């Protein structure tokens, strides 16, 4: 029972054996008996063991990626293959979706990776968005005054103040 | 709210970070094993079996390690979460307090403000809770351990709340105004109370 082990019956003699694990990157290819510890051979090409493990067969890797996922981890000894969304998609259904554009008026409230997709937020008063952006976050109003210049049309959401001069 | 996804964000981050690493150190460790089991091929029995025990005694060793390491993470995010809810705590009690040092009093506004204050201190009550059950979880010797002393924090938190409720009734007109509002409320927040010591004691 304890965890370096695993339960086996002999096939011929039916006793009941405590055999010792293998490691990670390898299986059992000839069970212990009553005179031989477990045999380890190393996992075959296309497969893998990711733990300490006493099983008959290593684990087939994951089918090779799906365009556009691109492998961030090969199929190895110790590893299944990982695939990945490409950068600006994320991982949807069991497929790559394009981030969420920002449009105009709105910006990135939360960055978007391959697991998630981006979050938008309606620029606050005082900033803007001028551009839809899946990665732009929002930009405060040019300061007018700040230049020696007066503002001649308010931002809004979408769009920067005016700055310029006044005759009178 | 931001600060609850951003801290979650953060402490997440720091998991699979370090989740990578026992992972690099384990499959170098698995590695070492199945090359060395190789070398001992025509070695006795018994020789073959110590390989084995050596790389079981350093994977036990990595495996605590790692263990540790983990609940390090957690800590640390536990006083960040801590540290933010003290923030919103004192900031609601501010607020309370000044709409309680208005004049003239506007008693919506009062018990508005009364009404938020109490969800801090209940958030704070929750998440101290929230730990010693992790606590309890994880490591049942330690919780017995820190018990007595969460039992203290929570014994401050009625008394923190218990003054801030005698201000109001420092300023009677509102206080009357308001009264069966605020009986209500302290009515859930009695119930909220009485839940976390049951949740402590088991
Ligand atoms: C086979 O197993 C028995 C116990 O079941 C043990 O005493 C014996 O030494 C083993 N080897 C033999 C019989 O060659
Ligand atoms: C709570 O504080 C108020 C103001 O001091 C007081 O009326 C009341 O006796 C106190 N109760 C306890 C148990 O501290
Ligand atoms: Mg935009």
């Amino acid at each position: 029972s304890l965890p370096g082990t695993y339960r086996h019956v002999d096939r011929t003699t039916g006793q009941v054996l405590t055999c010792d694990k293998c490691p990670a990157g390898t299986y059992v290819s000839e069970h212990c008996t009553n005179m031989s510890l477990r045999v380890c051979s190393s996992c075959p090409a296309g497969t893998f063991t990711r733990h300490e493990n006493g099983i008959e067969r290593c684990h087939d890797c994951s089918q090779p990626c799906p365009w556009p996922m691109i492998e961030r981890l090969p199929c190895a000894a110790l590893t299944d293959r990982e695939c990945i969304c490409p950068p600006g998609m994320y991982q949807s259904n069991g497929t790559c979706a394009p981030h969420t554009v920002c449009p105009v008026g709105w910006g990135v409230r939360k960055k978007g990776t391959e697991n998630e997709d981006v979050r938008c937020k309606q620029c606050a008063r005082g900033t803007f968005s001028d551009v839809p952006s899946s990665v732009m976050k929002c930009k405060a109003h040019t300061d007018c005054l700040g230049q020696n210049l007066e503002v001649v049309k308010p931002g809004t959401k979408e769009t920067d103040n005016v700055c310029g001069m006044r005759l009178f | 709210t931001p600060g609850d996804e951003n801290e979650h964000a953060h402490f997440q981050k720091a998991k699979e970070r370090l989740e990578a690493k026992h992972r690099e150190r384990m499959s170098q460790v698995m590695r070492e094993w199945e090359e060395a089991e190789r070398q001992a091929k025509n070695l006795p029995k018994a020789d073959k079996k110590a390989v084995i025990q050596h790389f079981q005694e350093k994977v036990e060793s990595l495996e605590q390690e790692a263990a540790n390491e983990r609940q390090q993470l957690v800590e640390t995010h536990m006083a960040r979460v801590e540290a933010m809810l003290n923030d919103r705590r004192r900031l609601a009690l501010e607020n309370y307090i000044t709409a309680l040092q208005a004049v003239p009093p506007r008693p919506h506004h009062v018990f508005n403000m009364l009404k938020k204050y109490v969800r801090a201190e209940q958030k704070d009550r929750q998440h101290t809770l929230k730990h010693f059950e992790h606590v309890r979880m994880v490591d049942p010797k330690k919780a017995a351990q820190i018990r007595s002393q969460v039992m203290t924090h929570l014994r401050v938190i009625y008394e923190r709340m218990n003054q801030s409720l005698s201000l109001l009734y420092n300023v009677p007109a509102v206080a009357e105004e308001i009264q069966d509002e605020v009986d209500e409320l302290l009515q859930k927040e009695q119930n909220y109370s009485d839940d976390v010591l049951a949740n402590m004691i088991s």
